[PDB]
């Protein structure tokens, strides 16, 4: 129903209980309060209703002040309705914003202070501490700088001189000024003719902005380069946009025992397991083992058979076969709880032989253990898996050991001074390491680089990865040998620098040199990357790291960064083993990002109102038919505080689309399983593209979709690099929660199937008659190579006439990439014979056209086979992601050979025309 | 031992897996889910806490406030007021307890999807075993990809 009746405790200790309506903002409910308050006791002793705030609990479970009282009760969403009012003093703008944070990234901090841990409240401090100092740094610098954190340059890639006209116009100002300039002109030149034509119906105060969006155009580069122009040209429209004064911006500103002594085996005791579910007729063991990545350290030791019950007790040392001196900095121990029979890996867990302050940890520790999932691999441990307990400490397994006391004084990792000290002092030849290295080494071939690791450093330094992992991390002397060399090991390659990010090299000194050498990416070029180290997160052991700081660092210098690294983040906060991570880096994030909040704020809110309006569709599909389903939907959004949520919004698949006026005539959502939403925005200011639309989805994962997209676009720009535009199009999609994320619409298109109801050449005639027709073929010709290519390297099947989609442009491309790499054996390269009958023109041999085209997918194989390392290595990254069908060594196999990688140039370009031919051969048949 | 029989034997061991696979997916949904839940069970008994927190300052509140005062029938009109404010509060203790009760009851269905899941991990495993034995003793013998792909599923 509409009202609640809602508890109010008055600060004279009165208390007063009665109904509100769920809309009522907070204002509003004050009124009401003190209308009804005066009839009760001590209200003499009350100040004004302006000298208070409300206070809830809220669903995160903490308190939160109320100071926006323009909010609807049923916005603000307490706990149980009940409100107190208390004063306004305070250092209340800290206040604020933490409530916002705990709402905004789903945990609250309060979360954060339960665990009563040193490392997560030094995180805290620290990283707070600097996200805050960037924060207020960036609010004293020019407007300049302000707007180059903002809205960055979006520029097309190589990051041709013809000539055509463009509108301009001044702010709060109906009149406007068309006239010519060229691709080449630089944009302060374009200002100056607009501030003449002002004078006659002062050029760096202003700005030019995107009319309706919040994209614009500065800096030393020409027109041409910018994506709005470029955009315009090829669709032959008009340019529009704005001029803007610095104050205008402005506004928009501002709203002592060394270790290598104890030669000691090392050992732990096993006390006792708990809240064990296992099968009470077969007896439960637990093996550990120590690992360094990959690695074992040791041979893996195991326990005795206790019997089968939930508290089972064993009170055993298990010895190693390795000395307390010999353990690397980021050694790992590493059990598996088993059930055998007189088969079943029950659960798992790790830790960390040292702590974050390099101390070797000592005393009891209770590791609350994971379930073990069976898998291809059915390894004895997990060593790859996190280092943190399980956040159900409730209800969750858990292991209870001790690590001995080692010596009287506590020990630490030794600093990097002494390893400097250990480290210094230790042609035939020469065409062995070439063999090994210019071309999982062996026995044999592992031991000669490790001779000649000095060489390795001096000539091959693109070789250190294969050095790292030949070293013996089991033998103190050696790690400091190799560590000495790497702190004067040479910068690597960006390229490289990615490999090194894998999980098989954890060592803390590996990771700074990884991230020294990422520092030079630009952050159009760091974006392309921004997924996989997100997800190699996952890889860390302690939760300050040079990648957290790598990643605040660029998130607090750009906005846009900022935002998908927000996104990326947020939508794993359901998954227990990241979430507190996670959560930690989303606080840090906020607190340097208080402008950007406010939009993360509102789109959170938006999505929230989305959840509900599919969860109610959902649930109606089930009663009623569609049509009356469609307009249920329809009510429900033009409910107020829907609509007000929904409406006027930055978009989270692109923060500079403003969705502004929800058109809900024009909504509606699809039949299919998840009951997918299509949600339609009439934005003012823009134009063609005054309309836009996003598609809701939830019930499903995003993730492996948005991989192959993130792919795709990368593709597109390693060909854009070259000359090369295939007319692809790299629609938005963007994972924002649990099962549930954001597709951008792409308008003017429809599904093969559809068309085909010379079937698909007619539709294009219709949609580009008389001398169009020439530009959607060569439209369809271009993009038909792009995804021919990029879908045979992916290795992406269950193509069909549903899931392949025309825009009326020409432009063909693909979506709802469900599988890839292969799976439900090698994918064959497809050529359709409805799309050989296009690029034709109709004809039954065109032999030049379809020749150009051949030329076409040559290209582009041949474009990403010269950037093939870099695929492999983003795909390796995207291991820690934990998709199905991206889980080993074999996804990442099909790449190479699907690029050839292993043959030469022209070896694999003969391959491709063979598998070109057979599909052209196929395509009839 | 021939080769029709061992490949039938691969048909049916195969089915077996994927079944027995089909089943554990559906109970580590219901393990995923069950997470999620208490979870949120045990946050929102947080919020009661923090709740009858707020409930029980303001009791505080009511003695201090109002013994320093009442020296000056309002005192009745006060006293009625806090004797229903502490009855409120005994309806917001009853519904907190109601929740631990369905968490109890929940740990107790995690618990019990855990133990279901791991006595069916033996079959599984033993199963995905069988099936990879049956495959490569097939491939030794020399029998085709097609015939190998039809036996699956
Ligand atoms: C009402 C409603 C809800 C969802 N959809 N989806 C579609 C079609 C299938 N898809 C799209 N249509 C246009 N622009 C797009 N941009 C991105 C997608 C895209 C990308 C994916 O990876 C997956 C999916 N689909 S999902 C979200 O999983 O259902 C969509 C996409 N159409 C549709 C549009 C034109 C003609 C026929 C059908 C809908 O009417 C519709």
């Amino acid at each position: 129903n509409q009202s609640v009746v809602v508890d109010f405790l008055l600060p004279t200790g009165v208390y007063l209980n009665f109904p509100v309506s769920r809309n009522a903002n907070l204002s509003t409910i004050k009124q009401l309060l003190w209308h009804r308050a005066q009839y009760e006791p001590l209200f003499h002793m009350l100040s004004g209703p302006e000298a208070y705030v409300f206070t809830c609990i809220n669903q995160t479970a903490e308190q939160q002040e109320l100071e926006d009282e323009q909010r609807r009760l049923c916005d603000v969403q307490p706990f149980l309705p009940v409100l107190r009012l208390v004063a306004r003093e305070g250092d209340r703008v800290k206040k604020l914003i933490n409530s916002q944070i705990s709402l905004l990234i789903g945990k609250g901090l309060h979360e954060f202070d339960s665990l009563c841990d040193p490392e997560v409240n030094d995180f805290r401090a620290k990283m707070c501490q600097f996200c805050e100092e960037a924060a207020a740094r960036r609010q004293q610098l020019g407007w300049e700088a302000w707007l180059q954190y903002s809205f960055p340059l979006q520029l097309e890639p190589s990051a041709p001189n013809r000539a055509l006209l463009v509108n301009v116009k001044f702010e709060g100002s109906e009149e406007s000024f068309t006239f010519q300039v060229s691709t080449k002109d630089v944009p302060l030149a374009l200002m100056a003719c607009a501030l003449r034509k002002k004078a006659t119906v002062q050029p760096e105060d202003y700005t030019l902005q995107v009319n309706g969006r919040h994209e614009y155009l500065y800096g030393s580069y020409p027109l041409c380069q910018f994506q709005y122009i470029c955009s315009c040209l090829h669709s032959g429209l008009t340019p529009h946009l704005t001029m803007v004064h610095s104050s205008s911006i402005l506004a928009m500103r501002d709203e002592s025992v060394s270790l290598w002594s104890l030669e000691q085996p090392f050992r732990i005791e096993l006390i006792q397991g708990s809240k064990v579910n296992a099968d009470e007729r077969m007896k439960l063991v637990v093996q550990a083992g120590l690992f360094h990545g990959n690695e074992m350290l040791c041979k893996t030791v195991s326990s005795s058979e206790v019997s089968v019950c939930s508290e089972p007790v064993w009170k055993q040392r298990l010895e190693f076969d390795i000395n307390i001196c010999d353990l690397p900095r980021m050694a790992r121990l590493c059990f598996a709880l088993y059930a055998v029979i007189e088969d079943c890996p029950i659960a798992w867990a790790n830790l960390m032989l040292f702590d974050y302050k390099d101390q070797l940890k000592t005393g009891e520790r209770c590791l609350y253990m994971w379930p073990s999932v069976p898998d291809e691999k059915g390894e004895l441990l997990n060593p790859t898996g996190t280092v943190r307990s399980n956040p159900n400490t409730d209800s969750a397994a858990a292991l209870l050991i001790c690590l001995p006391e080692v010596a009287p004084h506590p020990v630490y990792y030794p600093a990097l001074e002494k390893i400097l000290e250990l480290g210094r002092h230790s042609e035939e030849e020469q065409l062995q390491l070439r063999e090994i290295l210019e071309r999982e080494l062996y026995e044999h071939e592992k031991d000669l680089v490790w001779k000649l690791r000095h060489e390795v450093q001096e000539h091959f330094p693109e070789a250190l990865a294969r050095l790292l992992l030949v070293t013996k991390w089991n033998k103190h002397e050696d790690v400091a040998q190799m560590l000495y060399l790497l702190c004067s090991w040479p910068e690597l390659p960006v390229l490289s620098a990615l490999e090194l990010l894998d999980f098989s090299f954890p060592d803390c000194h590996v990771g700074s040199f990884a991230i020294k050498s990422l520092r030079k990416l630009t952050d159009d070029e760091l974006f392309q990357y921004l997924l996989q180290l997100v997800q190699v997160l996952k890889y860390e052991s302690y939760l300050d790291c040079e990648l957290t700081k790598f990643l605040l660092d660029r998130a607090l210098a750009n906005r846009k960064i900022g935002h998908f690294l927000f996104w990326h983040l947020r939508s794993e906060m359901h998954v227990p083993s990241v979430a507190l991570r996670f959560g930690l880096i989303l606080e840090a994030y906020c607190r340097g990002s208080t402008h950007h909040m406010k939009v993360l704020m509102k789109q959170g809110e938006a999505l929230s109102k989305l959840k509900a309006l599919n969860d109610f569709v959902k649930l109606s599909s089930q009663k009623t038919p569609k049509p009356q389903t469609k307009e249920l939907m329809h009510l429900c959004m033009r409910q107020e505080a829907y609509l007000e949520a929904l409406s006027h919004l930055q978009s989270p698949l692109d923060p500079s689309t403003l969705l502004a006026e929800v058109c809900v005539e024009q909504c509606t959502f699809m039949d299919s399983k998840m009951k997918p939403l299509w949600i339609m925005y009439s934005n003012e200011e823009a134009g063609s593209g005054g309309s836009v639309g996003i598609i809701f989805k939830n019930g499903d994962d995003l993730r492996q979709d948005m991989l192959t997209l993130q792919m795709i676009q990368l593709m597109d720009v390693l060909w854009k690099q070259e000359g090369l535009d295939l007319r692809m199009t790299p629609y938005g999609c963007l994972p924002t929660g649990d099962r549930t994320g954001l597709i951008e619409v792409v308008l003017r298109s429809d599904t093969i199937a559809n068309i085909q109801l010379d079937a698909l050449l007619n539709w294009l005639k219709s949609k580009n008659p008389g001398e169009a027709l020439d530009r959607a073929i060569e439209e369809f010709t271009l993009s038909c190579a792009g995804y021919c290519v990029a879908t045979y390297v992916l290795g992406i099947g269950d193509r069909h006439s549903d899931n392949i989609m025309i825009r009326e442009s020409g432009q063909l491309f693909h979506i709802d990439f469900g599988h890839f790499l292969g799976n439900f054996e090698r994918v064959p390269f497809i050529l359709t014979y409805d799309f050989v009958h296009v690029i034709q023109q109709g004809k039954t041999n065109n032999s030049e056209k379809f020749e150009r085209f051949r030329g076409y997918c040559e290209r582009a194989y041949t474009i990403l086979r010269r950037h093939g390392l870099l695929f492999l290595h983003l795909f390796a990254l995207m291991r820690a992601a934990g998709l199905p069908e991206l889980s080993c060594s074999k996804d990442i196999q099909y790449l190479k050979d699907s690029l050839a990688l292993g043959k030469t140039e022209e070896e694999a370009l003969k391959h491709f025309r063979v598998k070109f031919n057979e599909a052209l051969r196929e395509s009839w048949k | 031992d021939n080769i029709e029989a061992v490949g039938k034997k691969l048909h049916e061991y195969n089915t077996q897996f994927q079944e027995k696979s089909r089943e554990y997916d559906r109970l580590y949904e219901d393990y995923t889910r069950t997470s999620q839940e208490i979870q949120m069970k045990r946050t929102a008994i947080e919020a009661f806490n923090e709740t009858i927190k707020i409930f029980e300052e303001q009791c505080q509140t009511q003695e201090r406030y109002s013994k320093e005062y009442i020296e000056k029938t309002e005192i009745q009109r006060i006293m009625h007021n806090y004797e229903k404010l502490k009855s409120r509060i005994s309806e917001i203790v009853d519904s907190r307890r109601r929740l631990e009760e369905d968490l109890k009851k929940q740990a107790a269905e995690y618990r019990e999807i855990d133990k279901r899941m791991n006595s069916i991990k033996p079959d599984l495993i033993q199963l995905r075993k069988t099936r990879d034995q049956y495959l490569m003793w097939l491939t030794q013998k020399g029998v085709r990809q097609k015939k190998l792909n039809e036996w699956l599923g």
